[PDB]
């Protein structure tokens, strides 16, 4: 906006990044309806549904807090932009962060709130119940004058997601952030994970993201958004045809799970002048990528089956997301070489992989070793 | 299917009958049958010839999902082989006569 | 002669109109989740807990959110696990919180908010 | 017979016989004077 | 050709102007003496001798 913050300094490798919005512990946010319930009470029988589990659902995302806790257990430095509440529970996510080896110093109190609660009214319009909002919670309640100056200046990717376009406060604050990271060089990154509410309708979700999406550098988004903000009914239509008489090609014959690769041409209604990378995750399965200069596919693979007993899908969204960005840092080369992007991208997928083994996002997210052994065990040698 | 149960079933109808046709075929000499609301299930054994005289019936041919409306002042001619249910829901009159082969 | 396994009653988005319409005396904890959602297994414990804690003096109930989404949407849900935290005083307004708190930040909500 | 009897209307695959086997794309797949004009003559 | 992609095992079903269909058939190589159960024709379900 006027000038800088901070002394300039020769800023220690690997390059700092910044994650800004809440700090919550798990809390899914992308939730959608399942027609596959297991028993309502007896929840042994649920981790049935994390190996065999709603698409939505294959590599959940989570808080922008579990991307930098996974982001330096893979051996990056990381920066949390957010706030907090002066109780006791804010104390333990910030102390979670701290073990972690997250800087918190862009972490601010709110000595007059209760962290992660929300004041609400309930009415009964239209013979309904339904719940506003009266008072937000410190989570949702970051102020531009209370933004780090250093960290935004320091870092090199900034992240956010979409939880923050749910609170009038957070977005108003969440583009000065962008301001201030643009200004000093930083990319941006625009990890999408719609929340519960941006799921009604296309219409309504695409006018709300797209100011966010415009000034996004890096967009990573999953198979089921990708199809959700072009068209969701065009794309079930194109899996479930299967021809009258014969197959078209021998391929075809085998029955196989459906990987379709967008063209670039129908991913032109959400492209912009400003956008570096586009990353689609099928999972850990597929991780479709999109430049201004290429495009393709990164072949992976996931085995929760291997251990039943322990497998957990959340948080392995956020550390395909976080190996993204260990790799994008110190690997610059990736934005403009294909072969390059496609090895790199497959140490996000054995990121991703590692993180289904474990209950819990934050206690089964890797080590970089663990997770470069993990690629060199699964993929041929030529691949690494 | 597209094709209209009366010409799958070979089921003549004749609507809205001129009284010159019916002295033709006799019908005032036709024995009487009559019923309610009710269900009857038949087997034609030969052709039927029915001039409803009152209310309407509702034809299911065996396993069929579809009917065969016939009102008053229709002449129906069932044919021989015919495995159907006639399904009434009113006071319901008619004058019948059957057919063997050649006869009319 | 055999005492059930479950404390936690799940309702549907009627059922649980009528109980916060009608006159209640305790706190009324409102629980959202889904058996596909990997959080809500710890969170389901956590609330058998909570129930056992609170025999009659507070009423724990929770709803699926497959069963009953649009309720959810309207409640302000915005992602699981969530938690309803409803007092007795009609004047007084609810809580509502996200992500997998611990028992005894559940129990100081209870006892010095409800 | 019908009338001993004791629902109102008032209210892929090419088969293969020979024994019978389906044929479909799960087994079979393609790989890849005025102007005369054909028509009736008559 | 040379400038054509391999085919796969199967008998040609349909002859078009510029392409075919086959239906997909494996190949079992026997040497002499050994014995084929079943007629010609015969259907062979999976796991079948």
């Amino acid at each position: 906006v006027d000038y800088d913050d901070g002394i300039d300094f020769p800023y220690d490798d690997p390059p700092l990044v910044c994650c800004f919005g809440a700090v919550q512990k798990e809390f899914v946010p992308v939730v959608r309806v399942h027609d596959n319930p297991m028993h309502p009470d007896i929840y042994s029988q649920w981790k049935m549904l994390q190996w065999d589990p709603p698409e939505f659902g294959r590599a959940p995302g989570g808080p922008p807090s579990n991307v930098a806790i996974s982001h330096v257990r893979l051996g990056g430095r990381a920066a949390f932009m957010g706030k907090v509440g002066g109780d006791d529970y804010g104390e333990e996510l910030v102390l979670m962060m701290n073990k972690e080896r997250v800087q918190t110093r862009g972490v601010k109190f709110d000595e007059g709130a209760s962290t992660a609660c929300t004041r609400v009214k309930i009415k009964f319009e239209d013979g309904k119940m339904k719940a506003e909002t009266v008072k937000e919670p410190p989570e949702d309640s970051l102020l531009a004058s209370e933004l780090n100056l250093a960290v935004l200046k320091e870092a090199r990717i900034f992240h956010f997601n979409s939880e923050v376009l749910t609170s009038p406060t957070m977005e108003s604050t969440l583009f000065k952030a962008i301001q201030w990271s643009k200004k000093f060089g930083g990319l941006i990154f625009f990890d999408l994970n719609l929340p519960l509410p941006l799921w009604r309708s296309r219409n309504e979700t695409r006018k709300l993201i797209k100011k966010s999406w415009d000034e996004a550098n890096i967009i990573e988004v999953s198979q089921q958004e990708l199809e959700f903000l072009l068209d969701e009914e065009y794309y079930e239509r194109r899996r479930n045809y299967t021809p009258q008489y014969f197959a078209e090609d021998f391929e075809q014959t085998k029955n196989r799970r459906d990987y379709y690769h967008y063209t670039p041409e129908e991913i032109k209604p959400l492209w912009h002048d400003d956008l570096k990378l586009l990353v689609v995750t099928d999972g850990t399965l597929r991780l479709h990528y999109y430049t201004p200069k290429f495009d393709g596919v990164v072949v992976g693979t996931e085995d929760v089956l291997i251990t039943p007993f322990t497998c957990d899908r959340t948080g392995s969204g956020d550390a395909v997301v976080a190996g993204i960005m260990r790799k994008l840092t110190t690997c610059p080369e990736m934005f403009e070489d294909q072969d390059v992007l496609e090895r790199q991208l497959r140490f996000a997928v054995a990121a991703g992989i590692i993180s289904q083994w474990t209950i819990g996002a934050v206690r089964g997210f890797p080590t970089e070793s663990a997770t470069q052994n993990l690629k060199e065990q699964v993929y041929v040698p030529s691949m690494w | 299917m597209q094709t209209p149960l009366e010409e799958l079933y070979n089921v003549k109808v004749e609507r809205k009958v001129s009284q010159r046709r019916l002295e033709e075929l006799g019908v005032s000499r036709w024995s009487v049958w009559k019923t309610g609301k009710c269900k009857l299930p038949w087997d034609w054994q030969v052709d039927q010839l029915v001039y409803i005289e009152e209310g309407e019936v509702r034809v299911v041919p065996e396993g069929s999902k579809r009917f065969m409306q016939f009102l008053a002042g229709d002449l129906v001619r069932y044919p021989k082989w015919l495995e159907a249910d006639l399904f009434f829901n009113a006071p319901y009159s008619e004058r019948y006569c059957f057919k063997a082969y050649a006869d009319d | 002669f055999v005492r059930e396994d479950y404390l936690v009653r799940k309702l549907s988005a009627q059922e649980l109109q009528d109980l916060v319409k009608g006159e209640r005396k305790v706190p009324l904890i409102v629980d959202f989740y889904a058996t596909w959602c990997g959080p809500c297994i710890l969170m389901a414990q956590e609330l058998e807990m909570l129930a056992v804690e609170y025999e009659s003096n507070a009423m724990i109930v929770k709803v699926d959110t497959d069963d009953e989404y649009e309720f959810a949407r309207d409640m302000q849900v915005r992602g699981l696990p969530t938690l309803f935290f409803i007092s007795p005083d009609p004047s007084k307004d609810a809580i509502r919180t996200e992500g997998l708190i611990p028992l005894q930040m559940m129990r100081d909500i209870i006892d010095n908010d409800m | 017979r019908k009338r001993n009897n004791p629902m109102n209307p008032f209210y892929h695959g090419t088969i293969r016989m020979f024994s019978l086997l389906i044929l479909s794309s799960s087994n079979c797949f393609r790989i890849g004077t005025i102007k005369n004009s054909s028509g009736p003559l008559g | 050709a040379k400038k054509e992609p391999y085919l796969k095992s199967g008998q040609v079903l349909i002859v078009q102007r510029d392409s075919v269909v086959i239906r997909s058939a494996k190949p079992y190589l026997a040497t002499p003496g050994a014995k084929v159960h079943g007629h010609y024709r015969e259907i062979l379900y999976e796991g079948d001798t």
